[PDB]
């Protein structure tokens, strides 16, 4: 009912302002506008409320404002634990409490990183029940976001193919897992599969044959 | 000094009822409304609405309206939410949250206004039409070594390599979540290497040497 943008971003030291539109009956006409942060696996904590004020123990980067039905936050002298979900709040005239769809800030410190790729071929086990599962292990990368494409030789493949989301490693990087179920009848009948990994442009690249 | 205590986690088939629990501490019970808020896997808050000790009167989001109920115990000082109807879409955590007084007398808090300060660690919900079911162990090798630890309900999964010995070079990868209702992970490590899954809920171990 309030709306963020989905993901902002900055670099250590520098700023970050993020938005939070929604409409007379609730940011507009009240000054009732609440901020959260949220790290992955926690509860959310208040950083705002009415507007601008700052519970006890929130430094003053946390800066909060409103322009008619646009309340907004903005966050200085950026440091890495800035990086979580930041959500909005507002009074909703009527007794209700409206949320926005949140905000993923990220901070700048990591550098970029190319996954690395593990592909298994399915188990002789596996085949013997009459099933072929093909397992490709994605590492150790930065940003945390890939697309995974699968090929039939040189034919792709998408019939079969789940994939998990990133998720945040303990070294900060990112991991994922893509999984190709094939009948054992197709794993033998091609020459090869290849496990396709794209990263920020660049592929990375890994093939397993009968 | 207040401390927001939810129940556990839960599991659920479709069309089941949940009621959760949310202990409380540290403030004076009645003088705070309780709030319930709602969050799906990487998605945002939701509100559910409130509920106020006090007189007991609750009020319920529109989006809950009719499948929620909010009721409060002052002897045991627990809140309590119930959901019914139950479908996966409610596969979500939980939480309770405490509103924040910003008054100089903290009396009737509704947490209309001044935003929640403190909230409990979440409980985490899962419905699915899926039923406990254990794993199936398969080694990974080439032509890197590890096991695929196939088609396994519900989370969670331990994964070990020769009994806590092995913890050098381990990766265990998050489960992936088939269309069948079923999960799948993979341990890898980069003389002998052998698994230790263990999956409780189905009350299976199992140990798997992988050349």
């Amino acid at each position: 009912a309030l709306t963020q943008p989905p993901s902002a971003s900055g670099s250590p030291g520098q700023s970050v302002t993020i938005s939070c539109t929604g409409s007379s009956n609730d940011v507009g006409d009240y000054n009732f506008v609440s901020w959260y942060q949220q790290h992955p696996g926690k509860p959310p904590k208040l950083m705002i409320y009415e507007v601008t004020k700052r519970p006890s123990g929130v430094p003053d980067r946390f800066f909060g404002s409103k322009s008619g039905n646009t309340a907004s936050l903005t966050v200085s002298g950026l440091q890495a634990d800035d990086e979580a979900d930041y959500y909005c709040s507002s009074y909703a005239g009527g007794n209700s409490v409206v949320f926005g769809g949140g905000t993923k800030l990220t901070v700048l410190g990591q550098p970029k990183a190319a996954p690395s790729v593990t592909l298994f071929p399915p188990s002789s086990e596996e085949l013997q029940a009459n099933k072929a599962t093909l397992v490709c292990l994605i590492s150790d990368f930065y940003p945390g976001a890939v697309t995974v494409a699968w090929k039939a030789d040189s034919s792709p493949v998408k019939a079969g193919v789940e994939t998990t989301t990133p998720s945040k490693q303990s070294n900060n990087k990112y991991a994922a897992s893509s999984y190709l179920s094939l009948t054992p009848e197709q794993w033998k009948s091609h020459r090869s599969y290849s496990c396709q990994v794209t990263h920020e442009g660049s592929t990375v690249e890994k093939t397993v044959a009968p | 000094e207040v401390q927001l205590v939810q129940s556990g986690a839960e599991v659920k088939k479709p069309g089941a009822t949940m009621k959760i629990s949310c202990k409380v501490s540290g403030y004076p019970f009645t003088d705070y409304y309780m709030h319930w808020v709602q969050q799906a896997p990487g998605k945002g808050l939701e509100w559910m609405g409130l509920i106020d000790p006090e007189d007991g009167e609750t009020n319920y989001a529109e989006k809950f309206q009719g499948r929620v109920t909010i009721t409060a115990d002052t002897s045991t000082d627990t809140v309590y939410m119930e959901l019914s109807s139950l479908r996966s879409e409610d596969t979500a955590v939980y939480f309770c949250a405490k509103p924040h007084c910003s008054s100089r007398t903290c009396q009737r808090v509704s947490g209309y206004y001044f935003g929640m300060d403190v909230w409990g660690q979440g409980t985490l919900v899962t419905v699915s039409s899926a039923s406990t079911k254990g794993p199936s162990v398969f080694p990974l090798a080439p032509s890197a070594l590890g096991c695929l630890v196939k088609d396994y309900f519900p989370e969670p999964v331990t994964v070990s390599w020769n009994s806590g010995a092995l913890t050098s070079g381990v990766h265990t990868f998050p489960a992936v979540l088939q269309s069948s209702g079923l999960y799948s992970l993979s341990s890898v490590v980069t003389q002998t290497y052998i698994c230790n899954v263990n999956h409780k809920p189905s009350n299976t171990k199992v140990d798997k040497k992988v050349e």
